[PDB]
């Protein structure tokens, strides 16, 4: 199996519902709210000629614009011509933004999962960016030497043509090298080592892809001694 | 084959919000918006029989306000209040339900597009213009 | 003449072309053309909406200014018939 | 008076935003309106005056990327807030003299309204061409 | 495929394993998956209702696509690079002027 550095995913914070609009838009919608309501006030109380006939003011107007923004209706409507011709602009203004809001919140509430890089080792043969190595004096390093499958052949070609040494001397050496390479050096080992390294602190490593073959550990004896069949 | 440079990713312009609906549909919207308000004006103010004409509050401009009000999801204060203007208004309500729900289906995909520009392809402007060289 | 046809028959040309063009997909769009990012809406997307919103305010205010201008200082039921007959 | 003071302080300013860029070619950046001045480097406080000159695909008359820059690196909307703001500050100052016509201070507040309407446009176009 | 055909010979002599299994299925057929002329296989696919595919060359394919009743369709990409040519008997004097 193949071990890489686990990329650090981001968690949704407390105010994770203000996400599908950025803070520039959130301050501009606050500014324009004040502006529209005070313009609607100015145009309403303007000595029409008697004076207390119309029903608008600064306070009525401040929650009229809010009740038009969030779709909750109102209690009254602008009756003067310029009041109507300013209200229609705010009506158009809400229909673009709040629709964008819901239609994009439906996009944030579908996926949170990362796109999962160099999986299944074929891009390890393809790309030249992230390096990879094995253990020296190792059965895996011998396996890629003797292997005849073409993708493994190109992997062995890249491993033997290396600047500097992609190979390491002990297991923890390559562990530390991948823990410090920041996703620039992959590592090849065996899946039991892999899951043991996953189940320890700091959990910054990760197994990707599937397996490649079926090896097996065994008990080894010298050839011909009497311990063989009882073991 | 013809090699040219890379172009730069043209981001969408100012009037892109009305982009998900083609212009002909917008034209028919304006025409139907005029027609519905005028037909609703005709059904009222039709000598309703000392209040013999001012039974309703729907003038032509009040109707022009009501139709635009009902289109963008906030109803106004008045209501049709009698029959046969309302089988305009209910049909207009059905119209405004079916239209803007089709409007706001995938709006956010239309405001981040960034398609390219591609000045020439089958060359022939390399014959026509004098600006861009080639050798 | 007999040799190149063997390589065409056994796909060796395809293998070499794959090795020297398609296994070295490096730059950008070939690799990253099939991925997905969700969104984050910035102000550069929504600007003409604010422009329309602000211009409507000035238009509405200009309307009431000339309204107060006129009422500080159709016509002839009758010639409406002229208007509608020329309009028809 | 407070609004006029704050707007003048805000216009005549080196410090609006902070980002990472250069000081002077051919770095945490103390960047403002046109003097993209800088700090924390080999020298601290050499204020390069900036304008527009990209190296593009030669946009000929690409207007939403050109005329936008034209309104950007010449502040006409942010500068007009100062103009209308003092223009109305004179009218509220001229309220006492030539009085009892009960009409003049109505003209004053329109300037204060419209200066804000210019300001809000200036903020939008500045945030626009930062990411422009 | 077509009998007495270069494609049918190509799948016989081919050594790529997927093509080998395709040749295995074509030689182990009940009834004959092979046809005698092109229009025979055309009619067989037009009547098989998606139960019999057909292999031919891409120029034949696009010509059959650009005719009525347009009920056929090219799927996938290509597989190789053949080529049509002019054929002469070996050694005659027409070779180099042709
Ligand atoms: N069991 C293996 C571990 C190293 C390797 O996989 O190459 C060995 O002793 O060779
Ligand atoms: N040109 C080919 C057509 C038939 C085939 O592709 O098998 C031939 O004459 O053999």
């Amino acid at each position: 199996s193949i071990m890489i550095k686990k990329p650090q995913k981001s968690k949704p914070g407390v105010f994770s519902f203000l996400d599908p609009l950025a803070y520039e838009i959130w301050m501009c919608i606050v500014f324009a709210y004040i502006g529209v309501s005070v313009v609607l006030f100015l145009v309403s109380r303007f000595s029409p000629y008697s004076e207390s006939t119309n029903e608008f003011g600064i306070f009525n107007s401040l929650w009229f614009s809010l009740g038009a923004f969030m779709q909750q209706g109102c209690d009254i409507s602008p009756r003067s011509l310029s009041g109507r011709i300013v209200g229609g602009v705010w009506w158009f203004f809400t229909l673009i933004i709040i629709s964008s809001y819901t239609a994009n919140l439906a996009a944030f509430l579908t996926v949170e999962r990362m796109v999962s890089p160099i999986e299944s080792a074929e891009d390890l043969s393809k790309q030249t960016e992230i390096a990879y190595g094995t253990l020296d004096s190792g059965s895996t390093k011998e396996f890629f030497r003797r292997s005849k499958i073409a993708v493994f052949d190109k992997m062995w070609t890249y491993m033997r043509s290396a600047e500097p040494s992609v190979f390491v001397r002990t297991t923890a050496e390559g562990v530390a090298r991948v823990r410090k390479s920041k996703g620039k050096y992959a590592y090849l080992l065996e899946s039991t080592m892999n899951e043991y390294i996953e189940q320890r602190k700091p959990c910054d490593t990760m197994k990707v892809g599937g397996n490649l073959d079926s090896k097996g550990y065994g008990i080894a004896t010298p050839k011909g001694s009497s311990l063989g069949t009882p073991v | 084959s013809i090699m040219i440079k890379k172009p730069q990713k043209s981001k969408p312009g100012v009037f892109s919000f009305l982009d998900p609906l083609a212009y002909e549909i917008w034209m028919c919207i304006v025409f139907a918006y005029i027609g519905v308000s005028v037909v609703l004006f005709l059904v009222s103010r039709f000598s309703p029989y000392q209040s013999s004409e001012s039974t309703n509050e729907f003038g032509i401009f009040n109707s022009l306000w009501f139709s635009l009000g009902a289109f963008m999801q906030q109803g106004c204060d008045i209501s049709p209040r009698s029959l046969s203007g309302r089988i305009v208004g209910g049909v207009w309500w059905f119209f405004t339900l079916i239209i803007i729900s089709s409007y706001t289906a995938n709006l956010a995909a239309f405001l981040t597009v960034e398609r390219m520009v591609s000045p020439i392809e089958s060359a022939e402007d390399l014959s026509k213009q004098t600006e861009i060289a080639y050798g | 003449n007999l040799a190149v046809l063997k390589l065409s028959e056994q796909g060796v040309l395809d293998k070499l072309k794959n090795k020297w063009w398609y296994d070295k997909g490096e730059c950008g769009a070939k690799d990253s053309g099939s991925k997905e990012k969700t969104s984050a809406l910035s102000l550069s997307n929504v600007a003409g909406v604010f422009y329309i919103l602000v211009g409507g305010l000035g238009l509405a205010m200009l309307v009431a200014l000339i309204e107060f201008c006129y009422k500080s200082r159709l016509f002839d039921r009758g010639v409406q018939m002229l208007l509608t007959t020329v309009g028809a | 008076f407070a609004a006029f003071s704050l707007m003048t302080i805000a216009v005549g300013t080196d410090y609006w935003l902070y980002s990472r860029g250069v000081c002077k070619t051919k770095v945490m950046t103390h960047s403002g309106l046109w003097r993209t001045c800088c700090l924390e480097g080999n020298f601290k406080g050499l204020c390069k005056q900036i304008d527009h000159f990209p190296e593009d695909a030669d946009y000929e008359a690409d207007t939403a990327e050109y005329f936008l820059r034209a309104v950007r690196a010449s502040s006409i909307f942010p500068i007009l807030s100062v103009i209308l703001l003092f223009m109305g500050g004179l009218c509220i100052a001229a309220s006492e003299f030539y009085k009892t016509r009960h009409n003049i201070i109505l003209s004053a507040g329109i300037f204060f309204v419209s200066a804000g309407l210019s300001n809000i446009i200036g903020i939008i176009v500045y945030i626009s061409a930062n990411a422009g």
